[PDB]
C-alpha cells in the first residue's frame, strides 16, 4: 500500500530554476484559506 | 495617414554651432512626437519622446519643443559624433517618420582634383569602353560634370557615384563613368570631362586624344 | 535583456514574397507590440505595421494589400511577410518594440539588427577588373584607378598594394549597370613613386570566391 | 553560477527574518529582492556599499565585487533565455527625474550588468509617473501585480524596480475532478476545509533526518522544480533552522521516485512587505540613513533610500504554478 503524503498542516517550499539552481521564490503556508 | 513634413532634408553645420530641424504634421498630434539619431550600420537611437523629454544619458546638446502641429529639434555645440541623419516620428495616431535630415560638417571651400582615364585595352576586348573621370577632395558637395566627345556633349551612358563626407578632411569625391561600345569609342578622337564647381568661374578641363 | 533578433539577409526574386522572423526575449509578446520598419537606399525610415500585444494589427495604408504580420506568443516569434516585391522594395527591414511614450501612447525603441533585402533576378557573377592609367601624354602627385565592373551580389572589397597604400584612396559606392554592380577606386601617390614602383589594386568578391590582382602599367 | 550559493543563503536569512515576526503565510522572491539591491549597490560607496552586498550574504574578500555583478549579469541572462515550455521573465527598470544630474558610469553599469531599462520620469506629475512605473510592472508580471505604487512623493529623484514572472505546468498535473474539500490543520486543535488536489502516482519523495521532514520534488515542464518540505510533528522550527544550500543541492541530485498518494492544497497567496526594518537586521542600514553614500548615482546633492517594498503573488492549482514578484526602491 502506497503511503499517504498529506500537505494538510504548515509546510515550507522553494521554486528553483534548473540551469542556475537559483531560488526564484520561497514560501511558507500556514493557512491556505487566504 | 498623418503626414509629416521634416525640414531641411540636408544641412551643413559648423562644428560648435547650432542646428534646428522642424517637423510639421497634417493635424494636431498632441505632443506625441519623438526624435531619433541614425548612423550607418547602427540601430536608430531614441533621443527625445513626448516633444521635449530626453532619454537618460542623452547629452544636453539635444532639445525639442513645440505643440499642436509644429515641432522643432535642436543640437547646440555640434560635435563630430553628432554627424548623423535625424528623424522625427509622430506616434499620436499610428506612426509616421519625417523624411529625415542628413547632417554634414561645414569646412572651407576646396577645388576638385580632376583626372581622366581612357578605357583599358582589356575592357575593349569585351566590346565595351568606359571612360572614367575622378573629381577628388572638393567642398561643398554641389558639382556638375560634363562629358564632351570631339567637342559635343554626351549625356547617355554616364554613371556617377559620390563618396560620403571624407573621414580624413571632410571633403567629397565623385566618380563619373561614360560607357560606350568599342565601335562607338573608336569613331571619335577627343574625350573631355569638364568640372563646374563654385571654387572657380571657369570649369576644370581634363582630356585625352585616342590617337595620341 | 530586452532583445529582438532577426533572421538572415535574403535575396528575393521580383514579384515573389519576402519573409522575415523577429525572435524576442526579455519580455513577453503578450505585453508589448512589435513594429516593422524599412529603410530603402537613399530614402528615410518608413513604418510598415505593428502587431499589438493582443494580436491585432495595424498597417501603413499604402501597403494594406501587400503586408501580413502574425506572431506566436509561446515561441516569442513575430513573422513579417510582404508579397509582390519589386526592385524598389530593396531595403533593410527592421523590427522594433513599443516603448513607453506617456499617457498610454508608445513610441519605438529596442531595434532588431536589420535584415538586408535585395530584390533582383541576377545570378552570382564575378567582376571584371580593369586598370585605369593616365593617357600617354598627361606633376608632384599622380592618380591611378581600378574599374570593377559587372558583379553580383555586393560587396566587393578593393585595396591597393595589399592595404599598404591607405592614405590617398577613394573607393566609390557601387551603382547598378545592366542589372549588375559597378564601382571604381582611385589612389593618389607621389609621381616619384609611380611608375618607378609597382602599384596594384587587389579586388575580392567573396560571393564568387574570387580575388584579382591588377598591376597598373603605364600606357 | 558562482552566486547561487549566496542567493540561497540570502533566501534563508530573509525567510528567517520574516518567520520571526505572529504566524502568517510567507511568499517572496529572493532573486527579485537581491537583484534590485545588487544593482543599486553600483551607485553606492564605502560602508553604504559594503553593507548592501554583505546583507545579500556575500563576503567581499572571498568574492570580489566585479565577480558579484558578473554573476548577476549571467544569472539574469540565463533566467531570460528562450524556453518553449516554461514562461520565465525578469527585468530591471530605472526611473529618473528629469534633470537629475546622473553619473554616466552608473547608467552604463546598470545597463550592462543588470540589463536595466532606463526612463526619464517627471515625478511632479504624480499620476503619470505612477502610471508608468505600474505599467512597467503590470506588463512585466503579465497582469499579476497591478498598481504596485499607490503613493509617490512628487519630489522623488529616482526609483528602481525589479520584476520576475513565472508560469509553469506540472510535468504530471492533477485532475480537477479529484480535488476535494479536506481538513487543513492550522494548529493542533483547529481545522478549516480547503480544496485539496489529489493524485496517486510516482513521486520524488524522501525523508530527511537533518530536516526531520518529508521532501517532495514536483517537476515543471522545462527548467524548474518546486520543492515542498513537510515537517514531522513538532519539527517546523527545526526544519526552518536547518535549511542550507548544501542540503537543497543534495535533494535535487536524487532522481528516484516511489508510489505515493499525494494530497496538496490549491494556493492563492499575496503579500506586501516593508523590508526596511528586516533588511536592517541583516545589516543593511546606512543606505536608509542621512549618512547614505549614493554619490555614484549623482554628485549634485545627498541622496538616501526611504522605501524598500516587495510584493509577490502565487497561484498553485491542478495545472501548475504562476508566480510574480516586484521590488521597488525609492
Amino acid at each position: 500500500i502506497p503511503p499517504e503524503v498529506k500537505f494538510n498542516k504548515p509546510f515550507v517550499f522553494l521554486m528553483i530554476e534548473q540551469n542556475t539552481k537559483s531560488p526564484l521564490f520561497m514560501g511558507k503556508v500556514v493557512n491556505p484559506t487566504q | 495617414d498623418i503626414q509629416v513634413t521634416q525640414t531641411p532634408s540636408s544641412l551643413s553645420a559648423s562644428l560648435g554651432g547650432k542646428v534646428t530641424i522642424t517637423c510639421k504634421t497634417s493635424q494636431d498630434i498632441n505632443k506625441f512626437i519623438a526624435w531619433y539619431q541614425h548612423k550607418p550600420g547602427k540601430g536608430p537611437r531614441l533621443l527625445i519622446h513626448y516633444t521635449s523629454t530626453l532619454q537618460p544619458g542623452i547629452p544636453s546638446r539635444f532639445s525639442g519643443s513645440g505643440s499642436g502641429r509644429d515641432y522643432s529639434f535642436s543640437i547646440s555645440n555640434l560635435e563630430p559624433e553628432d554627424i548623423a541623419t535625424y528623424y522625427c516620428l509622430q506616434y499620436d495616431n499610428l506612426y509616421t517618420f519625417g523624411g529625415g535630415t542628413k547632417l554634414e560638417i561645414k569646412r572651407a571651400d576646396a577645388a576638385p582634383t580632376v583626372s581622366i582615364f581612357p578605357p583599358s585595352s582589356e575592357q575593349l576586348t569585351s566590346g565595351g569602353a568606359s571612360v572614367v573621370c575622378f573629381l577628388n577632395n572638393f567642398y561643398p558637395k554641389d558639382i556638375n560634370v560634363k562629358w564632351k566627345i570631339d567637342g559635343s556633349e554626351r549625356q547617355n551612358g554616364v554613371l556617377n557615384s559620390w563618396t560620403d563626407q571624407d573621414s580624413k578632411d571632410s571633403t567629397y569625391s565623385m566618380s563619373s563613368t561614360l560607357t560606350l561600345t568599342k565601335d562607338e569609342y573608336e569613331r571619335h578622337n577627343s574625350y573631355t570631362c569638364e568640372a563646374t564647381h563654385k571654387t572657380s568661374t571657369s570649369p576644370i578641363v581634363k582630356s585625352f586624344n585616342r590617337n595620341e | 535583456d530586452v532583445q529582438l533578433k532577426q533572421s538572415g539577409s535574403s535575396l528575393v526574386q521580383p514579384s515573389q514574397s519576402l519573409s522575415v522572423t523577429c525572435t524576442v526575449s526579455g519580455f513577453s509578446l503578450t505585453s508589448y507590440g512589435v513594429h516593422w520598419v524599412r529603410q530603402s537606399p537613399g530614402k528615410g525610415l518608413e513604418w510598415l505595421g505593428v502587431i499589438w500585444s493582443g494580436g491585432g494589427t495595424d498597417y501603413n495604408a499604402a501597403f494594406i494589400s501587400r503586408l501580413s504580420i502574425t506572431k506566436d506568443n509561446s515561441k516569442s516569434q513575430v513573422f513579417f511577410k510582404m508579397n509582390s516585391l519589386q526592385a524598389r522594395d530593396t531595403a533593410i527591414y527592421y523590427c522594433a518594440r513599443d516603448f513607453y511614450g506617456n499617457y498610454g501612447r508608445y513610441t519605438m525603441n529596442y531595434w532588431g539588427q536589420g535584415t538586408s533585402v535585395t530584390v533582383s533576378s541576377a545570378k552570382t557573377t564575378p567582376p571584371s577588373v580593369y586598370p585605369l592609367a593616365p593617357g600617354s601624354a598627361a606633376n608632384s602627385m599622380v592618380t591611378l584607378g581600378c574599374l570593377v565592373k559587372g558583379y553580383f551580389p555586393e560587396p566587393v572589397t578593393v585595396t591597393w598594394n595589399s592595404g599598404s597604400l591607405s592614405s590617398g584612396v577613394h573607393t566609390f559606392p557601387a551603382v547598378l549597370q545592366s542589372d549588375l554592380y559597378t564601382l571604381s577606386s582611385s589612389v593618389t601617390v607621389p609621381s616619384s613613386t609611380w611608375p618607378s614602383e609597382t602599384v596594384t589594386c587587389n579586388v575580392a568578391h567573396p560571393a564568387s570566391s574570387t580575388k584579382v590582382d591588377k598591376k597598373i602599367v603605364p600606357r
